[PDB]
RNA sequence: UGAAGCUUUCAUACU
């Protein structure tokens, strides 16, 4: 197999087709937010497929460095080419043209008029990754988080506006203790906010953003990210102040700070990382949180009907009728129980198209024998009769013939026309 | 329709038994049909020959194609620019290849057909890429010697 | 049409490894009693065979995957998005140039259909 | 007929030197 | 596409 010649060119053509599909998706205008989110998800899937194809093609270079000495040699050539042509010289009886060598990846990376989705992305749906209250990235669902906060606080003195004001803080004082059970709800709220940020922009590099957030948490947040003018240096894990930078560096490797506490850097590191991720998601998606707060205020200020509307978004002459055999209708089962009108009209009906069609359904030809016959079983019985009659009255030489084979040559004249061939074979 | 062959380009010398006698050497032509006009009461140049087998109709279409019968381009077939008095022996691909020498064609051309026979009506419509190809067709192709039929190219729509 | 496409791909793979324009693995095969009608430029398949030979020559580039590894197209979606935006801008510029050429052709057709063709002067 | 009088086929107009040629 | 029958106060023609 030509893995360096044919497979690399096929991977390059697939990457070029993916880039052309991405350019055609980016050049087209958008009209709705859900269709734009679906197009962004399809572009992210196409970019992931192109990255996987490039990673698969980038690993096919180990044998190429060994085969380049034989491929670039001018002493070789038409011997192996003639051997491959003799291998390609098989029977060409498969008379079938295949124009889908390059048209099939072009049609797989395209959409239809009824549904604007690609062929690998035909099973993708925007309702399986986002809820109806979010609006495909327009707002964020915070009713379950507010219910969990009200269940954890064990008090009914916190509304949605108070929860939105408590969640709007980034570096202020927290509402509860840092060593309490509110960190278990804050980690879930951070894991939901990370999925909401990853769903609001599928075309952005989530791995590079996660690596940058981890680098900012390790190199900056773990080394005093909030300087002061106890107020000079504050620790997020130990929740205590520091006199100077040397005292904080000496206390960073201390025994209560490492593992000798309940909020040290060994056990409470994941909660601090989740709090830093929640702060980064609140700083990056503050406009979506403000839009969700404005939508919650508009839903609270509205009435019941406004909230329901927001959640819902002349006759023939007596002579013609008596003289013409009319007023009498004849029906025929062979013709869909089609009811025909007066004597003369019915007679033609058996010769007309509809009756021939109805008769073909059973497989019986239309002849003069099957006239004035309107029922099915009568037709099939008369067809059996006519078949028996005609088949009888023909001359069938196969069963009707008297051969006397030369096996005994003076006996056995009861041989049919088939046993004679079997004896003479 | 498969066993019948539609003939186009018949003059006044050709008749209904004459086409069956001329098509008798190609195959067993069972019947001949000639639609008469309403204003003149004669044939409009297009007729049909219903044979017994489809192979005889295929041989008549491959043998009597673009023939000069009665001083007319008779041809048998399987039954903004305006071109008139065109020969029925040419197809859409043949007209696209003939129009490709003057200018570039925007798409595949279309030829008008009769509602009864459906082989050839007599006029066709073709669209060019620009007005220069239309002017070259009105200067050169409007009057060029086609296959035994003087065609006439004209503008379909023009604004004064 | 699979056998002819495979023969054209084999000819494009054997012709791309040549060290000269006429000293290839297909010019000597023509004198070796091997019928190859796709080598002549008069056929319509020669335009596809030339594109296949160009793709085989572009598959032998040093950034094509022979002695180097691509990092911008394989490990950066932002670079691919910028390349797609540049391709969309180039397609929009080509469409604008085609519209300007069509407008110039319409202006030339309007000027040619309004000039006086009766003022003839033979010098 | 010895040539072709088409505009887009066998004519040229260099606007840099303002030279018109037709063959 | 088509089916023009029956009757008289008509009126008009032929035996
Ligand atoms: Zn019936």
């Amino acid at each position: 197999m030509e893995t360096i010649l044919e497979q690399q060119r096929r991977y390059h053509e697939e990457k070029e087709r993916l880039m052309d599909v991405m350019a055609k998706e980016m050049l087209t205008k958008k009209s709705t937010l859900r269709d734009q989110i679906n197009s962004d998800h399809r572009t992210r899937a196409m970019q992931d497929r192109y990255m996987e194809v490039s990673g698969n093609l980038r690993d096919l270079y180990d044998d190429k460095d060994g085969l380049r000495k034989e491929e670039l040699n001018a002493i070789s050539g038409p011997n192996e080419f003639a051997e491959f042509y003799n291998r390609l010289k098989q029977i060409k009886e498969f008379h079938r043209k295949h124009p889908n060598e390059i048209c099939v990846p072009m049609s797989v990376e395209f959409e239809e008029l009824l549904k604007a989705r690609e062929n690998p992305s035909e099973e993708a749906q925007n309702l399986v990754e986002f809820t109806d209250e979010e609006g495909y990235g327009r707002y964020l669902d915070l009713h379950d988080c507010y219910l969990k906060y009200i269940n954890l606080k064990a008090s009914e003195k916190l509304d949605y506006i108070t929860y939105l004001s408590i969640f709007d803080q980034l570096f202020d004082i927290p509402k509860e203790r840092k060593n309490a059970e509110y960190k278990r709800y804050l980690e879930m709220l951070l894991e939901y906010l990370q999925d909401y940020t990853d769903r609001v922009k599928p075309l952005q590099d989530q791995n590079e953003l996660f690596g940058k957030i981890q680098a900012e948490f390790e190199k900056k947040w773990e080394n005093g990210t909030f300087p002061g003018w106890e107020e000079r240096a504050q620790r997020l894990f130990s929740t205590k102040g520091k006199s100077l930078e040397s005292l904080d560096t000496s206390l960073f490797a201390k025994n209560p700070k490492s593992k000798g506490t309940k909020r040290d850097t060994e056990r409470n590191k994941d909660i601090a990382f989740l709090e830093a991720q929640i702060y980064e998601y609140v700083e990056i998606l503050g406009e979506q949180r403000h839009l969700t707060h404005e939508n919650v205020q508009r839903k609270q200020a509205r009435t019941g009907e406004e909230r329901e509307e927001e959640e819902e978004e002349k006759p023939i002459p007596y002579w013609l009728y008596k003289l013409h055999g009319l007023n009498i209708n004849y029906n025929c089962e062979i013709c869909g129980n089609y009811t025909y009108r007066g004597p003369k009209a019915f007679q033609r009906h058996f010769a007309e198209w509809r009756h021939a069609h109805g008769m073909r359904c059973l497989g019986i030809p239309n002849t003069a024998h099957f006239a004035n016959v309107t029922q099915i079983e009568d037709a099939v019985s008369l067809w059996a009769k006519l078949k028996l009659q005609k088949a009888s009255e023909r001359w069938q030489p196969d069963t009707e013939e008297e051969y006397e084979d030369s096996s005994g040559n003076v006996v056995n004249k009861k041989t049919y026309e088939d046993l004679k061939r079997q004896g003479l074979l | 329709q498969d066993a019948t062959v539609y003939v186009g380009g018949l003059d006044e010398k050709v008749s209904e038994p004459l086409l069956w006698e001329l098509f008798l050497q190609a195959g067993p032509v069972v019947n001949t049909h000639m639609p008469k006009d309403r204003v003149t009461g004669q044939h409009q140049g297009y007729g049909f020959v219903e044979f017994l087998s489809e192979e005889d109709a295929d041989y008549a279409i491959k043998i009597m194609n673009m023939i000069k019968l009665y001083g007319k381009p008779i041809r048998v077939n399987k039954a903004n620019i305006f071109i008139g008095n065109l020969d029925p022996e040419i197809d859409e691909k043949l007209l696209y290849d003939t129009f490709s020498a003057f200018g570039v064609i925007l798409q595949t051309p279309k030829i008008m057909r009769d509602p009864d026979t459906g082989n050839s009506k007599g006029y066709a419509f073709i669209n060019f890429a620009s007005f220069d190809a239309s002017d070259a067709a009105i200067e050169a192709m409007n009057g060029q010697y086609l296959c035994n039929r003087p065609i006439t190219v004209s503008y379909a729509f023009k604004k004064d | 049409s699979a056998f002819d496409l495979d023969v054209v791909k084999l000819t494009a793979q054997f012709v791309a490894r040549n060290g000269r324009q006429f000293l290839t693995q297909l010019m000597q095969k023509e004198q070796r009693n091997y019928q190859f009608d796709f080598l002549r430029p008069q056929h319509s398949l020669f335009n596809y065979f030339t594109k296949l030979v160009e793709q085989y020559t572009k598959i032998l580039i040093p950034p094509k995957g022979l002695f180097s590894k691509l990092k911008k197209e394989a490990e950066n979606p932002r670079e691919v998005l910028d390349q797609v935006c540049y391709r969309v801008e180039w397609a929009k510029f080509q469409e604008r140039e085609r519209k300007k050429e069509e407008e110039e052709k319409e202006k030339e057709r309007v000027a040619y259909a309004q000039i006086d063709w009766h003022d003839f002067v033979v010098v | 007929e010895i040539d072709k009088a088409e505009g887009k086929f066998w004519t040229h107009w260099n606007r840099e030197t303002k030279q018109f040629f037709l063959q």
